[PDB]
RNA sequence: AGCCAGGAUGUUGGCUUAGAAGCAGCCAUCAUUUAAAGAAAGCGUAAUAGCUCACUGGUCGAGUCGGCCUGCGCGGAAGAU
């Protein structure tokens, strides 16, 4: 949408309402009460069980004014989000645990195709198996 | 200006220019990266 | 060459004088002369001038590459100006136009008034601001460059007499 | 008398960092080196000061014609600043019955007790510029301790009964302990200052906080620095209250039989620690 | 080589998460769009907001660029009636 001035998409899960130290930045580039953002997103964060980190973008105009984009959850923490822990790029190809079937990236992909043009199903499969193979993770169906 | 016999081109935005034949080198915002002999 | 590509094209309301080496530019609040050197052949052929490194001088390129950037300068400074202003930093330091003398309220036990010379008319909106009006590119800054370094940007406060384009880097102590 | 120093800067730079209201009355005339006018508002007059002399004129003009405009528009904001102090004073600031000097500090005077707005006053210490002119405002701006809510002692633990005790000397004696300074001579010394009430010299003043008896010495006054025996003590003198067994910081100097303060609040925390150590074996015994 | 000029945007890039959030450092080192973009070079910096390199995407509208070999030149080069 817009140009030069300011375009950086930051933000972690929406249990936490102070804005985290690093994130605030993001936060402190054009002048927002900081409250504003905290009561433009809780009345659907009241749709979800927390621990993911969610995604939102920002996005300024003229004087004081703003703007914000709201998608899903991203696939990349939603391969850590079943498989229980959060880090697992240890070692990527020399570990072999841990295994789920591309049905269920395309439903954490239809989500995705009900909600942006980009990330498209049949192009980030195999990006959603290069986030395994990082990972140290298995795949087969 | 420091002086030695090397000028060594060491800032990584660093103006060579022969000002009277001795040979002094131009950083921007760095005055320690400034030599003159050579 | 990129100046051999670069012509320069005089407007009405600037007339110049080719006595070929001595040329005296009439113009619209003053007199940009400039007595070149003898490598350039000069002619201001029917609006845009023409310029021409002389044979021997082949290192006139440069010598008249001056000269190209030179006289575009001249008939533009002569009718429009510079506005070069100054921004005083100092603590109780201020600045006061008149006549043609510029006070400086500079840190001493004796003020410093020093005249300024033809081809300038100095201006101060407020005491940390200064203007300063002129035709000649070179005059715009002398007169200014000499104010500054009576007064360099101190990188440690950011003390000092600074241009109104120009940015220090200031430091921090970290010792105490 | 300094470069940089703006009155109206100032006392205008309170209403962004300080966020208080403050309307200034004694204004400025000189360009800071040739200073010789302190605007006084109320009157409408200007000092004349010493040529350089410690103390010799207070001569009251008028405005100078220099400064004929800017005592304008700044009295103005003046003789507001009675119409939103009390309500009665708000229909004559429309109407123009006349804002004269003695009446407006009627209501600026009940300015203080709430305080919303401080009384500003440009001038010099050192040039001898402002210090004559300062001593009228502190009989006029600044409370006296009978104008005060006087000594409200409580009671000590069986009702929340705050009682305003007497201004004059015709109350229980009351006192307070601070600034208890020592000395080679006695031992220790305080810098009390009594509220209300009498006391002659020698009795059994308590400190009834904390359950201990004394009896009360040769009280002495100072000019800051030398000894003047004060025998008799009267309401309002600040003095030594001298040969005090035990004493802490803030309890009561009281006969029995009277009113009783128990207060002690915001009690400090020094916080850098360093640990001394002696020279000789000899020192650590001292 | 400069003025406009997006710095297309998946991501928080983990670890260990206290920040080691492209900018501390070790293993990966794929890229959803590839007419412009790397899981990355410094500064801003606890982290980032600010400013760029990346392709110059649109203008100028011609030459230009980094090294190898030699002819010579400059600096290096300060001493004592």
């Amino acid at each position: 949408a817009k140009k030069v001035q300011a375009y950086v998409k930051l933000q972690v899960a929406a249990g936490m309402a102070n804005p985290s130290p690093p994130v605030g930045p993001a936060l402190g580039q054009q002048g927002v009460n900081i409250m504003e953002f905290c009561k433009a997103f809780n009345a659907k964060t009241d749709s979800i069980e927390k621990g993911l980190p969610i995604p939102v973008v920002i996005t300024v105009y003229a004087d004081r004014s703003f703007t914000f984009v709201t998608k899903t959850p991203p696939a990349a923490v939603l391969l850590k989000k079943a498989a229980g822990i959060k880090s697992g790029s240890g070692k990527p190809n020399k570990d072999k645990v841990g295994k789920i079937s591309r049905a269920q990236l395309q439903e954490i992909a239809q989500t995705k195709a009900a909600d942006m043009t980009g990330a498209d199903i049949e192009a980030m499969t195999r990006s959603i198996e290069g986030t395994a193979r990082s990972m140290g993770l298995v795949v087969e169906d | 200006m420091k002086v030695r016999a090397s000028v060594k081109k060491l800032c990584r935005n660093c103006k060579i220019v022969k000002r009277d034949g001795v040979i002094r080198v131009i950083c921007s915002a760095e005055p320690k990266h400034k030599q003159r002999q050579g | 060459s990129r100046v051999a590509k670069a012509p320069v094209v005089v407007p009405a309301g600037v007339d110049v004088k080719i006595n070929g080496q001595v040329i005296t530019i009439k113009g619209k609040n003053g007199e940009l002369t400039r007595t070149l050197n003898d490598a350039v052949e000069v002619k201001h052929a029917d609006n845009t001038l023409t310029f021409g490194p002389r044979d021997g001088y082949a290192d006139g390129w440069a010598q008249a590459g001056t000269a190209r950037a030179l006289l575009n300068s001249m008939v533009i400074g002569v009718t429009e100006g510079f506005t070069k202003k100054l921004q005083l930093v100092g603590v109780g330091y201020r600045a006061a136009v008149k006549g043609n003398v510029i006070n400086l309220s500079l840190g001493f036990s004796h003020p410093v008034d020093h005249q300024l010379p033809a081809g300038i008319t100095a201006e101060c909106p407020t005491q940390t601001e200064i203007v300063l009006k002129g035709a000649d590119k070179q005059v715009i800054g002398q007169v200014a460059a000499d104010l500054r370094a009576y007064r360099r940007p101190e990188p440690y406060k950011g003390k000092g007499v600074r241009y109104a384009d120009e940015v220090v880097r200031t430091k921090e102590a970290k010792k105490k | 008398d300094r470069m940089g120093a703006n009155f109206l800067k100032v006392v205008n730079q309170i209403k962004t960092r300080l966020g208080a209201n403050p309307v200034p009355l004694q204004l400025a005339i000189g360009a800071e080196e040739h200073f010789t006018g302190v605007v006084d508002l109320v009157k409408m007059k200007a000092i004349n000061w010493n040529d350089a002399d410690q103390g010799v004129t207070f001569e009251y003009e008028d405005i100078p014609a220099d400064m004929v405009e800017l005592a304008n528009e700044w009295h103005q904001n003046l003789i507001e600043s009675a119409a939103e102090a009390s309500e009665e004073l708000m229909e004559k600031y429309l109407g123009g019955e006349e804002l004269t000097e003695a009446e407006i500090k009627g209501a600026l005077r009940q300015r203080v007790l709430n305080n919303e707005i401080i009384l500003v006053t440009c001038g010099s210490a050192f040039k001898n510029k402002g210090v004559q002119a300062m001593l009228d405002a502190v009989i006029d701006y600044l409370p006296s301790p009978v104008d005060v809510p006087a000594i409200n002692g409580i009671l000590d633990d069986g009702k929340d009964t705050p009682a305003e005790r007497h201004a004059s000397d015709d109350e229980p004696f009351s006192a307070l302990a601070f600034k208890i300074a020592t000395d080679p001579f006695v031992g220790n010394l305080t810098f009390f200052r009594v509220y209300s009430g009498v006391v002659n010299s020698g009795d059994t003043v308590l400190n009834s906080v904390k359950a201990a008896r004394e009896r009360f010495g040769r009280i002495v006054q100072m000019h800051a620095n030398k000894r003047e025996e004060i025998k008799e003590v009267r309401a309002g003198d600040i003095a030594a209250a001298i040969g005090l067994k035990d004493v802490t910081t803030g309890d009561t100097l009281c006969d029995p039989d009277a009113p009783i303060i128990l207060e002690r609040m915001e009690f400090p925390e020094p916080v850098i620690s360093i640990a001394v150590e002696p020279k000789t074996k000899a020192d650590q015994e001292k």
